[PDB]
This record gives C-alpha cells, structure tokens and sequence, in this order.
RNA sequence: UUGGUGUGUUU
C-alpha cells in the first residue's frame, strides 16, 4: 500500500519455526500478531542483492514522503515503559544500572555521574535515556507555554543529547515529524537512527522487566464519589435533552443553516450527548491517580486515548448508524421493548452505563449494530480503495 | 444463508436490522465476504412447518 | 553467618526460614529446586501389545508423568553418557507390565501399585512407584474392558527438568522476604489507603510492624526469607534440599574448574 | 518441527570451551566471558556476589535471547586486580557459605526428627 | 409463539423483576430504564431470559454484556475452531479431519446455557493461568 | 476425560485423589470441602481436579469392540 | 494473471512473531525454510574454503 | 573551590505530583531578592517548612567514569547530607540585576536570582550542590 | 474467550516465570497493551470470577444480565483471605526483587484454534510447472509458488530498482527463448539446432 | 502427477 511495504532486511537464523521481527517495524507493514502472513522473496544474483541493500533497506526508508515525517517509531511496551521510566521521581540503584547500561551496544564503557552522591548513590532515568542518544543533538519544544522552571514537567529541551527535563512521550518520540527520530536522521544519516531503536528498546525492555507493569480491573474503577458526580452530570444531560424535547415538541426550537427541523433536532441531540460524554469523561480522567495504570498508558499514547477511559468507566455514549441515531427499524421504535415516538437517549441507543457495570440488553444490542457498521465498512469500502489505488498507479 | 449473491455492495441488507431480537445472532457472523448475510438461527429458533 | 530455621516439617512439605543470605542466593536455590535435580523417569516406552480405549503415545505421556522413587539415584548415571548402546541393566529400570481384563465383564484399573520393576542396577531402591501409604493403589493409568490386552514395556532413564518437565523433582515453591515492605522494594497499587486492603502475610506474625516516625533505612538490605519446598513423594524434602544444594555446588565447581583449566 | 534439543541447556559441544574469555580492550582491566550452556541461575548469583566486594568496579551480564541457553558477562574491577582471580575467590566464598548451609541444615533436620 | 410479524405488535419488558415497578444509588448494579411514559402499561410479553437472544456459538461466551461487540462477533466466529471432542465415537468413525484435545476442562466461567450444548460434558480447551503483565516485551 | 497426574500449574501429583474424591462426594460433601480434606490448598491443585469432566466412562460404554 | 503479475519461485511464507531482542534490520528465519531456499554465491577466489565446507 | 555560600529559609514545599520528590523555594536571609528553588528527594533528605539550609555550589569536590567511592579518599561533601550533581544548561543575563541561572540536576531543577556580584563566577558547565543540615 | 488472540510468542521454562507468594506460576500472559483500546472489560471479569470460583471451589453463574456485579466477587475474594482487586505481589524469576507494581493474576478458560504453523510454513526453490503456461503452480498441496502480484510490482516501481523486477519476471519463472526473422518481424522461424 | 467447477475459513 505504500513504498515501504516491501523492505529489505538481514538474515538471522532461529529454531522454532516462525518469523521474527523487530517491533518498531510493525507500523509500516501494518502487521499485528493474530496470524499474519508475510512473504520472503530471495535474490538470485549479485545485482539484485546490491539493489535491495542500497535502496529497499529499512534505514533508507524511514521518512515517508507521504507526509514528510518518519513512519517508523515506537510501539506499545517500549513506549509506555520509557514514559514510566523517565518521570522525575524515578530512582535506580547502581547495581541494576550496571546491567542496564551493559545492554547498549553503543555504550563506550563510561557510566555517567550518578545524580545523587550521598547518602546512597542513585540515579534518575533521564540520564540512562541519555546514554542511548548520541552526541550532537538538539531538541527544544515548548508545550503549552512552559517556563524554563517547569512545574508540570512537560515539554522538552535536550542539549548535548542529555535530557535536561521533561516527560519523554509519544508527541516527542512517536511518529510526529520534527520529533526525535527525524532529528537524528537529519543530523546523523541512516545508521545511527537504526541504532537508536535498538538502544532504546533493549534498555527499556530490561528496565520494564525489573519494574514490571500490569493492568487490573480496579484501574477502570473510580471511587464512589466520582461515580456520583458522573451520574449527576449525565443525569443533568438527560434533563437537558428533556428540555430539548420539551421545547422542540412544544415547537420552541430554532433551525440551523441548511438543516431542516429533524436534522437540526438530531444535531442538537448529538452535540448535547457528546457534551455529556466529554465532561463526564473529563471528570473521570481528572480524579484518577497517576500510579493508576490506564492513565499512564493513555498519557503515554502508546495505545488508546481519552474516549477509551471515558467509555470503560464513565459512559459509552450514543450508538450510531451512518453517523445518525438509530432508525426506527419497526414503526416508531427501534426495538419492541419501547414505546412509540420516544426520542429519549435510551431508546435510540445511548449507553448510560459504563462498560464495567453491565449493559441493559437493548444497549448491548445497539452496540452490536455499531460493530455491524464497523464490519460492513472495513469489508466493503476497501473495494473502492483498492480499485482507486490501482487506477492511480496505472 | 442469503442469496443476494454478492452483486450489490449495499449495506442495507447487511445491517443488523432490528427485527432480530431473539431470531438470529447479533454476535455470530463470519469475518469478511459473508458478513451481514449469514444468519445463525438463535437459541430460541423454531421452524414453522 | 547464614542461619537455618526449620518451622514445620512433614514428609509432603517443609517450610523453613533461611536467614541472612543475599536475595540472589536464595532465589538461586529456588531455581535449582525446580530445575536441576537429577531424578529418574520413563524415557523410552515400547508397547508389546495394546488394544485399549486409549491411544498409545497418550499412555506413554501419562506414564512419563508418574512419580518414581529416586532416593538412590546419584549412583545411577545419565542416560546419554552410560556405556551401553541401547538399554541394558546398568542404567535402566525396565518395567514390563501387562494387566489384562480377563473375564469378559467389568472395569480394570491399571494402577501405579501394579507396576512391576523387572530389573534395575540393584539393589538400589529406585524406580518403585511412590506410595503414600502402602495401600496406595494410586495413579489412574487405564480403564480396561473385555479382552483389551495391554502389554507394555518401559525403560527408565535419568533426566532433569531441563530436558522436559516429566523429570520435575518437586511441585510448588513459596518465597517471600520483607513481609512489611520496610525496603519499599514494592509499591502498592491502592484505591483509598495502602495499609487497610493488602492482608498480612503468613509471616507477618514472625516480625514487628514498622513505626511511622522511622525514616527510610536506605542502607538496609533484604535479610530474612521464607520458602516452601514440597514433595512429589519422589524424594523426601530433606533429601531434596540437600541434593539441590549439592548439585548447585557441583555446577559452580565446574565453572571454577573451567576457570582454572583455561588458566 | 525445527524443534532443537533440550539438552542444549547444559551439555557443552566438543571443540567449544565451557568458559570462553575475551578481554575487552576499550577500558583497561576489563573482560568479557562467553559462558556456555546456562541460564540466570548461575548468573544472578554471580552478579550480586561480585557486587558487594570493594575491588570490583563493574560487573554486568546479559542473556542475549532466552530461546538460546547462553549468556555473556562484563567484568571490570579496579586497576590492581586481575578479575579472574576475584571471580575464583567469589566461587570460593559461595561454596564456603553453602557448605556451611548444608552442614547446619543436616544438624537441624537431625534435631527436628 | 411469535414470529417477526407479531414482533410488530407487542410490548416487552426484559426480566421478570421489571414487571412489577421496583424500588438507592448503589455503584455496583445496572440501571434499567424507568418506563414512566405509560402510567398503566399493558405488557403482553416478558422475555424468558435475555441470554436466549444469542446464537449457539454466542452463548458460550462468558459475560457477552461487557465488551466491544466486534470482539463478540470474533469470539463467536472463533468458537467453531476449537480443538476438542467432536463425537464420542472417534474409535469407529473414519473421517478425513478429526482432532481430540487431550485434557478438556469445563470452564469455571460456565454459563447456565452450556448445559444445553453439553459443553460442560464435552469441552474443547482448558483453564490455564492468566497473568496480564508485560514481562520482557514478548507480548508486545 | 480421566484425571491427569500432576497439577498443570505447580506439579503436585494428584491422580490418585480421583477415586477418593468421588468416594468423599458420595457421602454428600461439598466439593471445596472435599478438596479441603484432601490437602489441596493452592488453587493449582484445585483446578486440576475441580474442573475435570469424565469421558472414559462413555468410552467403556461401547459394548465390546472385539 | 500471468504477465503483469504472476506466481513465482524462491518465495516463502509463514506466520510471524514479535521479538524485541533484535536490531531493526533483522528478521528471524526458521531453519527448514533456510534449508529449502538457497542463494547462488559465485565461487570466487575469496570464498573457496567456506563454500567447500558448505558442501561438506 | 566553593563558588557560592548562603543560608536559606524554607517557605514552600510541593510534594504534589511526586511522592518521592518535593520542590522547595528558598528566599535568602543574608541578602534578600536572592530567590532559590531546588527540587529535592524526600526519602534521602526530608525537609520541612521554615528550617535552615546551608547551600553551597562547587565545581570540584576534590579539595573518568564514576566508580562507587572508596573509604580511603575524602570529599568536600563529607560535612554534608544531600549531594547532587548537575549541569548548567541556561544562563541568562537579564535586567538591572534580574540575573537568572538555570542549572539542571538531571531531571531536577535549580533556579537562582540575585546580585551580579555573587553569581558572577558561576558561568560554568558542571556545577554541584551540597546541602548542609 | 474475548478475542484477545495471538500466537505463542515465546516459551519459558518453569523457574523463569514470575511467581506469586505461594508458588503459583502462570501459563499464559496476555498483554497489558492488548487491553486498553480493545475495551474488553469482560475478560477481566472472567479472570476474577474464575479465581474466586476456584478457591470457593464451584462454578459461578456467569450467564449474562444478572445482578452478579463486581462487588460480590470483590468481597468474596477479600473475605477468603486475599487482595480485593486481584493482585498479588509477584516477582522476577531472575532475581526475586519484587515487581514494583502488583500483578493481576488468575485462571481463565482457554481454547485452541485450528491453525498451526506446521500447516502454513512453505518455501520453494523450483519444481512443478503447469503444461499450459509453464509458470509455477498454485496451491500449497502441490508445493506451489507465491503470487508476486500487481501491487508488489507497484512498490518495486516506486523504489524503482527495476533490475530486481527483471529478476522476478524473467528468471525465477518461465524463462523462455524464441527466435525472430528480422524482415517480417515474426517468430515463425523453425529451429533445428544440431543441424543448426 | 491432472484439469475444471464449487464451498467454507485465515489476515
Ligand atoms: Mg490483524
Ligand atoms: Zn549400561
Ligand atoms: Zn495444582
Ligand atoms: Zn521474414
């Protein structure tokens, strides 16, 4: 599907018959590990060997002219682990640090100075992340108008390639252009950018081993008070949509540009329940602690987002078909458990529950229609995408 | 199984249309070309003679 | 310096309290007592005649899981360095078994107690099926009916857990140190409050609580351990412990010799 | 079906040494040792025991891939010490502690019967 | 009995605790709607059980009502590819594909519906030990 | 099918404790309490006997093959 | 189906697995697939010895 | 060796986001409008509001890879209790005497303001710190 | 049983697992990162209900849409002498230095899908070609070859190294040699060679 | 070492 989707490699011979990869190359081929097939053509000449080794090798295809950015970054564990590693309050004893800096293939043989000397030498993990990244880098970023005093400890300034402050996250080391990887590529050629992924992934896997990280059913639970606040807010939202019903079915409603009465009615409904979902998910995001695992993963951006935690814990929102609320499949109702002409959110598919509490059956079924939309989309429009892409090629 | 053939990519016959309460399976349908067609008679199905 | 403190002992388990070693050395003992204990089990199986309701490698698999006595086992050598081409009575315990449901009615349970040692480099009491009591019929190998002739011939050779876990010496190993987290090596996840919800150890009452005014003893180290080395019955727990230490000694000494011989 | 041997965990090959040393010439007085046919069970025990000694400065091991029963270790002590000597003394101290351990355990099982 | 045409002309409550209008604020349970539109309903039908809306390869699933529904569809379209026990006479039958899974355990998250596919008396898998924790990058 | 020998997780031999388990069940015990009496205290040797369901009786329901 | 695109040889195919203990330009090869496929290296004056061993 | 010396008043402590790391803001006694902020570890050296702090900045603790310290040697730090090494990362000659030095202790921070006559020697790269009491 | 699928990535022997306070090791370790976007919270509910029904020793009714909350399962796991939300303090197997976060851990019902790797491994030097077109054959069963299809050629054009493409569509395929008369330009030229 | 139809499953 794009000009990286064939890439050259090198041969490593292993028993136990499967194909091994790095996991930074998972993004360009778009492969997961639920059973994909990947082929392996072999050159039969010297000529084609050099052709592959100088053009189609991975270190020369890092930067995609699709969007002039690197498209090979960091994936799930190495990313969320390194964000847990170089938070400010993370200290490591010397002994474990010996191994951790042994794992770098490009380490010279010199430990840094430990950032505490007394009363018992520790480190902070930002210097260990500084061991990997070579000498000759600069990267200055201002997030949200930070200072040079840094209260929230976000943002990023790097001089010499030693971190000065800042929580190293997706929006620095992910796929974002002008990030760390792009900068290393522009300033050092291909090969050092190849060794960047090796250094970071081996380091943060060894440390994410000896720390560890997990996820439990409590991590989507907030305390009873925040549950009360979310319940109050979404109940007030259902009061708001009752006001919408009251005025519009009492004919007090004003019509938007270009949309008639039912279209602006449904548009109002969509905005209002989206506001419900956004404020409720925001409160549930605000309460949760930072040793909480799920908030660490979303605040690392290796997987997932805000709407994930909102849907697991506070509210799933409105079930859709084709962007709209759900058709009255029958006359005037969209199951036989409802009354006629009730445009209440529990009729046409607003999950009031979390995922956690359980769904009423009707709400479960309306989410089944959501998955039905997703299935039909992903196995129908790919017809048009394949045919369009073939025609642009030819 | 459903004979629309496959001529017509239409997502109206592939919808989980909401007469389906207890008659077919809102979970089960294969991945891909069959999806939206193939309806497994429910655990309260009976066929009238 | 290091001190042993047995707390319980019976024949199916031992719960001791190893005190004052490093943490690595105690967990290295744990890894040994799962892995590197040379014992004896069923290594090549030859059916003479089978007609069962069960298939063949099935029953060879289940026989491979069967607990033998190997108390005397260190004067039996390893299979892959014993001085015979294929099996003799220097390094085998040849079980030949044929129970046979004679009479055309009923249920025939080939148990562990019917298993016959035919030979073995005796009179080392090896290769007997382990018996709870002596009226321990035991391991449920087969259920035979009318004429279902089951004539089997096994060899018993000597492997460790590294080849396969049918040579597991032992079963399940508890392990903990600092039950009151006075090093803050671990960090609790907690909703409300750390003290209330994580219930106390079974070794909480062997020490004191921490006092809230105390500082973090940064120069402290972990220093008192607790482990639980149960038995399959194949060995007795004292022998397990002894030979596990012995084997770990021998591996360390071989590393020493390769140092000194490269030297 | 490409499944190899599972006695690749402890039996050495023929012309491969069990203990393969290469001195690392980046820094003075450091060595790299290619252990054959082991796992962590040797390595961590050697790590913490080499850690607490004074004259030892740097010691670190890695297991390159856990589907291969080998590992490699780095060893830099101070200036004066040939580090091989220090590791041999380390083995001496460990077997000293454990043989004392077996001894008192034998005594304690004698009493507990 | 009703078919899809009488499904037009009915009025259902889901569970028989919802037929009597019930009695709070507990953050464990689930929230049925009030149905306060008709003050005096004439319910004509109530479901025997809601997990009877499923298909046969769908009632196997432990708690289908806590998931993202494409994964429900995936589990139902993978439950057919279990290795297990297909019929109990694999000694005499000669078939081009057959596979017996050795040690089949009835799941500890059984349903009440798996009595009626006999799956607790012919299971197709095991209970092994889940431990959801990134360990050494091998489950990335 | 028929009881395995060890546990799957730990490795305590359990296979003998099938017949005793049924005989304890015959008196009206409860299954957890029966596992309690047999000294099964980790849940590893509790799922290796508690889940297990029995087919080899059905295989001996075939009146003789030969 | 046969000229613009076709089927060819010296291919291979399997199911994959992740392995972070690796570089970025490395891919694991099962042994049997290494046995089946091959590559013609020219016998030159700088590679005789190993290639004779690969015969052996 | 020591290029700074002063004694400080602890006015604010922010544990906040960090369970092991706190932020102090120390306003000098001996010459005011010398503002000092130092992020610090609780459990190596717990501090509290309105204590006394002897604060020293050095560039060499003598009176290349770090080994852990011997007993036979000695340091400037031997009369101290919380010794952190840092790097001078931003030096800004500001206003009239708004002279701000930003030196980072590897994830930890240190802002310093005040007179030119004190800070004038500080223009270095690697600057320690040595909290007494 | 919630789709969180995948392959056996790696095999560890017994001691190298993490292991909780009693000696229990695990056998299957799905990923944290497999969860938070896939939003399958039922999988956690199954693991928890599993551990409780193991310890109290009976099979808990997980038929959906009951009043079985999470609270009853939480209280029962606590009041049978455990942590309320599943976790036990698990260890490194290579040190025993405690895993800083407490690890969630239990039994769950697993199954075995019909694919294996021993049925889809295939590689091919040469061999069976069709009579009709002399391009190598199609299917696994006859040891066929793979379809280096259109869009593979597209990405080869995008890289541009067309010499590789002249390897692929000439040399590992139906390489074939004909003749032409240079005047009428056709291939009618009859080829006898040992008479030349 | 067949063709040629057709079905179900994998990404
Ligand atoms: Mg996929
Ligand atoms: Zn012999
Ligand atoms: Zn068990
Ligand atoms: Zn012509």
């Amino acid at each position: 599907l794009h000009k990286m989707s064939m890439m050259a490699h090198r041969v490593k011979v292993m028993p136990y018959s499967t194909f091994r990869l790095n996991l930074s190359v998972t993004s360009p081929y778009n492969a997961d590990f639920d059973g994909d097939e990947m082929n392996l053509h072999v050159p039969q000449s010297e000529e084609t060997r050099a052709e592959l080794s100088q053009l189609c090798a991975v270190p020369l295809q890092i930067v995609s002219p699709q969007s002039n950015k690197p498209v090979m970054g960091i994936v799930q564990d190495t990313l969320c682990g390194v964000r847990k590693m170089t938070l400010r309050d993370t200290f490591i004893e010397y002994e474990q640090v010996m191994n951790m800096l042994f794992w770098v293939p490009s380490w010279d043989g010199v430990v840094p100075q430990p950032a505490i000397l007394k009363p018992k030498p520790l480190w902070t993990g930002k210097q260990l992340l500084s061991i990997a990244i070579p000498s000759g880098i600069h990267l200055q970023r201002t997030d949200g108008g930070n200072s040079l005093l840094s209260p929230k400890d976000n943002g990023m300034l790097i001089v010499d390639g030693k971190v000065m402050f800042g929580v190293v996250d997706k929006k620095t080391v992910g796929s974002g252009g002008g990030g760390l990887i792009h900068t290393v590529m522009r300033e050092k050629g291909p090969k050092i950018c190849a060794e960047l992924f090796g250094n970071i992934q081996k380091v943060v896997n060894y440390w994410l081993l000896h720390n560890g990280f997990s996820i439990g059913i409590g991590d989507a639970i907030a305390d009873a008070s925040t549950m009360k606040e979310i319940t109050h807010a979404i109940s007030s939202a259902k009061e708001q949509v009752q006001e919408i019903i009251y005025k519009a079915q009492h004919n007090e409603l004003e019509l938007k540009p270009g949309m008639t009465l039912r279209e602006s009615f449904e548009g109002e409904v969509s905005r209002t329940l989206n506001d419900a979902r956004d404020s409720a998910g925001r409160s549930a995001e605000m309460n949760l602690k930072d040793l909480n695992n799920v908030k660490q993963m979303v605040s690392a951006g290796s997987k997932g987002s805000f709407i994930n935690i909102a849907q697991m814990s506070a509210c799933v929102g409105q079930q859709m078909v084709e962007g709209k609320r759900i058709a009255f499949g029958f006359a005037d109702r969209s199951l036989p458990h409802f009354t006629k002409d009730d445009f209440s959110p529990e009729s046409k598919g607003f999950v009031e529950n979390s995922y956690l509490r359980g769904l009423t059956p009707q709400e479960f079924f309306f989410h089944a229609m959501a998955g039905r939309e997703g299935l039909i989309d992903t196995a129908v429009k790919t017809a048009e995408t394949g045919y369009i892409q073939r025609r642009l090629v030819k | 199984n459903t004979p629309i053939g496959r001529d017509g990519k239409l997502a109206k016959p592939r919808q989980l249309h909401n007469t389906h309460w207890g008659l077919v399976c809102p979970a089960e349908t294969p991945e891909g070309q069959a999806c939206g067609l193939v309806k497994n008679l429910s655990l309260l199905s009976g066929i009238s003679i | 310096e290091p001190k042993v403190n047995i707390i319980n002992a019976q024949d199916d388990e031992v719960e001791l309290m190893l005190s004052d070693v490093n943490l690595s050395l105690a967990n290295s003992l744990r890894r040994t007592m799962l892995a590197e204990v040379p014992t004896l089990a069923i290594d090549l199986v030859e059916i003479k005649m089978n007609t069962s309701v069960l298939a063949d490698e099935f029953i060879s698999h289940r026989l491979g899981l069967i607990p033998l006595v190997s108390e005397d086992v260190e004067e039996m050598k390893y299979s892959r360095d014993c001085t015979c081409e294929d099996y003799c009575d220097e390094c085998s315990v040849v079980l030949e078994l044929s129970a046979r449901h004679e009479g055309e009615e009923g249920t025939t349970d080939v148990y562990s107690s019917s298993l016959i040692k035919v030979s073995g480099p005796g009179n080392l009491n090896v290769g007997e099926p382990v018996r709870r009591d002596d009226y321990d019929q035991g391991i449920l190998l087969c259920k035979l009916r009318n004429h279902q002739e089951l004539n089997i011939r096994c060899i018993a050779k000597k492997g460790i857990a590294k080849e396969h876990a049918k040579w597991s010496p032992c079963s399940a190993i508890a392990f903990e140190y600092d039950p009151h987290n006075k090093l803050k090596h671990t960090d609790f996840w907690f909703e409300v409050d750390a003290k209330k919800e994580w219930p106390d150890s079974k070794y909480a009452t062997w020490e004191e609580p921490p006092k809230p005014g105390e500082v973090f003893d940064y120069k402290a180290k972990p220093n008192r351990f607790y482990m639980t080395v149960e038995t399959t019955g194949s060995l007795k727990a004292n022998q397990v412990f002894s030979r596990g230490i012995k084997t770990l000694q021998e591996k360390l000494a071989n590393v020493l010799f390769e140092l000194e011989n490269s030297r | 079906m490409n499944a190899p041997d599972r006695f690749e965990l402890f039996i050495l090959p023929d012309d491969v040494p069990k203990l393969k040393i290469t001195p690392d010439s980046r820094v003075p007085n450091c060595i790299i040792i290619k252990f054959e046919r082991e796992d962590h069970t040797l390595a961590n025990l050697l790590r913490e025991e080499l850690a607490l000694y004074p004259d030892v400065t740097f010691v670190a091991y890695k297991v390159e891939h856990p589907l291969f029963a080998n590992f490699v270790m780095r060893l830099q002590t101070e200036e004066g010490t040939r580090p091989k000597q220090a590791l041999e003394r380390a083995c001496a101290s460990i077997i000293n502690k454990l043989k004392t351990l077996d001894h008192k355990f034998n005594e304690e099982w004698n009493i507990k019967n | 009995y009703v078919d899809g045409e009488e499904e037009e002309t009915i009025m259902i409550a889901m569970t028989p605790e919802d037929l009597q209008t019930r009695s709070l604020n507990d953050t464990a349970k689930r929230i049925k709607p009030e149905m306060s539109t008709s003050s005096h309903h004439t319910f004509t039908h109530c479901e025997i059980h809601p997990s009877m809306i499923l298909g046969v390869a769908a009632s196997i699933i432990p708690f289908p009502d806590h998931n993202q529904s494409p994964r429900n569809t995936y589990q139902s379209a993978m439950g057919k590819q279990a290795m297990g026990v297909f019929l109990t006479n694999y000694n005499v039958r000669m078939d081009t594909m057959a596979n017996i899974l050795y040690y089949p355990q009835k799941p500890l998250a059984k349903t009440q519906a798996m009595e009626y596919l006999k799956f607790r008396e012919l299971p197709a898998g095991q209970n092994a030990i889940v431990a959801i924790a990134c360990y050494s990058g091998y489950n990335q | 099918m028929i009881i395995p020998v060890r546990c799957f997780s730990c490795g305590k031999v359990v296979g003998d404790k099938w017949d005793a388990y049924l005989r304890l069940l015959e008196e009206g015990k409860q299954e957890g309490d029966a596992l309690d009496e047999l000294k099964l205290k980790r849940y590893c040797c509790r799922r290796m006997v508690l889940t297990h369901v029995d087919l080899i009786e059905k295989f001996l329901r075939y009146n003789p093959l030969e | 189906g046969n000229l613009m695109g076709k089927r060819v040889d010296f291919s291979a195919r399997t199911v994959i697995s992740g392995d972070p203990n690796l570089e970025l330009d490395q891919v694991g090869v099962p042994i049997s697939i290494a046995k089946t496929l091959s590559y013609p290296e020219t016998v030159t004056q700088y590679n005789i010895h190993r290639l004779t061993e690969y015969v052996r | 060796s020591a290029l700074f010396d002063d004694i400080f008043t602890v006015q604010t402590v922010d544990n906040g986001r960090y369970n092991k790391v706190s932020r102090i803001i120390g306003i000098s006694t001996t010459n005011s409008a010398i503002k000092l902020t130092l992020d610090i570890n609780n459990e190596m050296f717990p501090v509290s509001q309105d204590d006394s702090l002897t604060v020293t900045l050095a560039n060499s603790l003598s009176l290349k890879s770090w080994r852990p310290p011997k007993p036979t040697d000695k340091s400037l730090a031997d009369d101290y209790d919380y010794v952190m090494f840092g790097t001078v990362y931003k030096f800004e000659e500001g206003d009239e005497d708004k002279i701000k030095v930003y030196v980072s202790f590897g994830g930890l921070l240190m802002c310093l303001e005040g007179g030119y006559k004190s800070l004038a020697s500080l223009k270095q790269d690697n600057l320690y710190i040595l909290i007494r009491r | 049983r919630h789709g969180q699928k995948g392959t056996i990535g790696v095999t560890y022997r017994h001691e190298d697992m993490p292991f909780s306070a009693e000696g229990i090791v695990p056998d299957l370790i799905i990923n944290p990162h497999a969860i938070p976007s896939r939003m399958t919270v039922a999988h956690l509910i199954e693991c928890l209900l599993s551990k409780v029904g193991s310890i109290r020793g009976y099979e808990g009714d997980a038929t959906p849409f009951t009043d079985l909350t999470v609270d009853a399962v939480s209280n029962l796991l606590r009041d049978n002498g455990y942590q309320s939300r599943g976790f036990e303090v698990m260890y490194n197997g290579h040190t025993g230095k405690k895993l800083m976060a407490q690890v969630f851990f239990g039994p769950t019902y697993y199954q075995r899908l019909r694919h294996m790797v021993d049925d889809k491994i295939h590689a091919r030097a040469r061999g069976p070609v069709q009579v009709l077109t002399r391009q190598p054959v199609e299917g696994r069963s006859r040891d066929g070859g793979l379809r280096f299809g259109e869009m593979e050629r597209d990405c080869m054009i995008a890289h541009g190294a067309a010499g590789f493409l002249k390897e692929r569509l000439m040399e590992a395929s139906d390489a074939f040699r004909v003749h032409v008369c240079g005047i009428c330009g056709l291939m009618s030229v009859i080829a006898n060679l040992k008479k030349n």
